[PDB]
RNA sequence: CGCGGGGUGGAGCAGCCUGGUAGCUCGUCGGGCUCAUAACCCGAAGGUCGUCGGUUCAAAUCCGGCCCCCGCAACCA
RNA sequence: UUGAGCCUUGAUGUGUAGGAUAGGUGGGAGGCUUUGAAGUGUGGACGCCAGUCUGCAUGGAGCCGACCUUGAAAUACCACCCUUUAAUGUUUGAUGUUCUAACGUUGACCCGUAAUCCGGGUUGCGGACAGUGUCUGGUGGGUAGUUUGACUGGGGCGGUC
RNA sequence: CCAUAGGUUAAUGAGGCGAACCGGGGGAACUGAAACAUCUAAGUACCCCGAGGAAAAGAAAUCAACCGAGAUUCCCCCAG
């Protein structure tokens, strides 16, 4: 489904407010995307399904740190 | 300004009016007169005095370039080309050589049924 | 453009060297040595100027040096010039004398002024550059 | 993006100072091919003591002891028959590993990453000249024909 | 509720930016022309620029206002 | 390539009176020079072509202040900067060209494998485009929710409120 | 090449059903407004997931008014 598999991002819903405040339901769409990251430990990429916002995580946190706690829990990278 | 020294001088002498356009060797324009600029609108254009100031004003248009050279391309039938070849050899223009490369087709393509 | 005065001189002041409170005041005593003595040349940039004349001052100094109670001028693209006294005077002598035309500058506020009145100042021995006083 | 450098680069940095980079150079280009190593703290104290200067030339030196294996191809002219028309008119070009393993046999272990070709992919009958970076600072030159088979 | 734009002889257009040195196209009249009309070339008569204030050694142009026509996007008593 | 801002040597705008390519007032009425002058030659640049400028350097230790008539004071030193230029550095932006390493591949080949899916691996071509997310203008009876007055010699039309 | 992907075998656990309550993910419209769109109806009906005998919450980055009070939950008042 669309869900980053780092943070964990769900493609929540809302209301589509017009001008004249008329609600209609809409949703948001998490901005997954598919990338390849080196894994320098492995010595390999994995392609994780991962927001614009995971990236920045792995770019913040370890990947090899990142991944960890996917194997924590649970997910299947 | 470039200040080019040697330029050609085509003259497109046809029926109607005359264009004096002073290039360089390789063909950029550099400026350029008509007799419809000149004033001379209607009849007026169509005859060799028209076409003689027609390149004095073009002449005057070419003065930031500084040519001394120039060798002269005419093409039409007008009474334009006797007359405004004359007048650039008397604005100073050193006359290196002469050609005309008025365009005539080897026989092919049907011209007008004009004129009755 | 540039001999051998001002050779020595702007690169002595540093126009481009916005100075501090105390710096400035004797940094510029250089800058006059020609066989006349030289004499300030103050220049408040204000936020003043001529789009209409409700946006003018004039007024004085109350300064008891002088070159002394000196008037001044108004320009229209809005920059001031006094003088004050003289650069062969001692050094922190022009320190009370230049802040002296700005506490008679804050009682003479323009009345159509949508800003600040003053930014900095920069001022000059009248034959050299600029010394970027605050 | 803070990075820290593991070999030269071919740009600006040297090896010790941290540039910042836009975060897309870093994460897809230089810590994948190893020039690099994301500047968290604890990667600092990781370059100047360990890094600086133990294994950190043992790159250059491994480069100049590439640099002679630069010219360990001493014959650099190597002619590779593939079958052609008359006057010309190859029917198949040789490639990069064409004429790599090419050169494989008569001289320099190569793979078609280290070769760079100038126009093309070699297409005509002739000496022509191929570069060779096998190297990451200067180049090697081979002169190479190719005739009809 | 706000961005800039156009208003010039009876009728239509430039020169606005880079300030002084109001020009053309037609229609009206006066000549020349022609067997006559049309066309054509020369000269002239008609406006001081929608209106109100500014400054300068000089403005019909620039500075704001004010009016009409806009071309739009805006607009929940 | 290149605006646009910005640092700074350097640069700009003669109606006329009448020597005066000078922005406004002045400060102050002399800078200047032998860590080698006025006058000049020119490469140019600029140009209402009116007129000023500077560089190999000739010449090579003197030029010149309000004086002159001026509505004005003289880049002879001048402050800050006005219209426009300047090159150095910066700042991004704008396109343009090329690259490859993200990403695409419903190209080829190998393997998982007895498999037209899929995944991995080589490789080719594209390539920072494409595409997707958030925000945003336009379009949008494709769809949806609804509105579409009352009196009235029946209602509508006409009229009226 | 290594190594991973895969394969085989064993061990352990899950699956499914059930009335209400509970937490979460989705989520109407008729209706009311004497029409109707904001708004109501209502985060109700329903769908889905998950669990327990209860579940949820829960030991202050909370309130208070400079006096103080001391996790959560539920009832009565504040107060229509």
């Amino acid at each position: 489904s669309r869900v980053c598999q780092v943070t964990g991002k769900r493609p929540v819903t809302g209301n589509n407010r017009s001008h004249a405040l008329n609600a209609t339901k809409r949703r948001f769409l998490p901005n997954l995307h598919s990338h390849r990251f080196w894994v320098e430990s492995e010595k390999r990429f994995v392609t994780l399904r991962v927001s614009a916002k995971g990236m920045r995580v792995i770019d913040k946190k370890g990947i090899d740190t990142v991944l960890a706690e996917l194997r924590a829990r649970g997910e299947k990278y | 300004r470039k200040q080019v020294s040697d330029g050609v001088a085509h003259i497109h002498a046809s029926f109607n009016n005359t264009i004096v356009t002073i290039t360089d060797r390789q063909g950029n324009a550099l400026g350029w007169a008509t007799a419809g600029g000149s004033g001379f609108r209607g009849s007026r254009k169509s005859t060799p005095f028209a076409a003689q100031v027609a390149a004095e004003r073009c002449a005057d248009a070419v003065k930031e370039y500084g040519i001394k050279n120039l060798e002269v391309m005419v093409k039409g039938p007008g009474p334009g080309r006797e007359s405004t070849i004359r007048a650039l050899n008397a604005a100073g223009f050193r006359i290196t050589n002469i050609t005309d490369v008025t365009p005539i087709p080897h026989n092919g393509c049907r011209p007008p049924k004009k004129r009755r | 453009k540039l001999t051998k005065r001002m050779r020595v001189i702007r690169e002595k002041v540093d126009a481009t060297k916005q100075y501090d409170i105390n710096e400035a005041i004797a940094l510029l005593k250089e800058l006059a040595t020609a066989k006349f003595v030289e004499s300030v040349d103050v220049a408040v940039n204000l936020g003043i100027d001529a789009r209409k004349s409700d946006q003018n001052v004039r007024g004085a100094t109350v300064l008891p040096h002088g070159t002394g109670q000196v008037r001044y001028r108004n320009d229209k693209n809005g920059i001031i010039h006094t003088t004050i006294g003289k650069v062969d005077f001692d050094a922190d002598k022009l320190k009370e004398n230049l802040e002296a035309l700005l506490v008679a500058l804050k009682k003479a506020k323009p009345t159509q002024a949508k800003g600040v009145y003053i930014k900095k100042v920069s001022i000059s021995t009248t034959m050299g550059a600029g010394v970027a006083v605050d | 993006m803070q990075v820290i450098l593991l070999d030269k680069v071919a740009n600006l940095g040297s090896l010790g100072d941290q540039v910042n980079v836009k975060a897309g150079y870093a994460r897809n280009f230089l810590v994948p091919q190893g020039k690099a190593v994301p500047a968290t703290k604890k990667n600092i104290e990781f370059f100047e003591a360990r890094r600086a200067e133990l294994e950190a030339k043992l790159a250059e030196v491994l480069a100049a002891a590439n640099a002679r294996a630069e010219k360990i191809n001493a014959l650099e002219t190597v002619t590779i028959a593939s079958k052609a028309g008359d006057e010309g008119k190859l029917f198949g070009s040789i490639g990069t590993r064409d004429i790599a393993d090419a050169v494989t046999a008569a001289g320099v272990e190569v793979a078609k990453s280290e070769v760079r070709l100038p126009n093309g992919v070699l297409r005509t009958t002739g000496e022509h000249e191929v570069s060779f970076q096998v190297h990451s600072e200067v180049f090697a030159k081979v002169i190479v024909n190719v005739v009809a088979e």
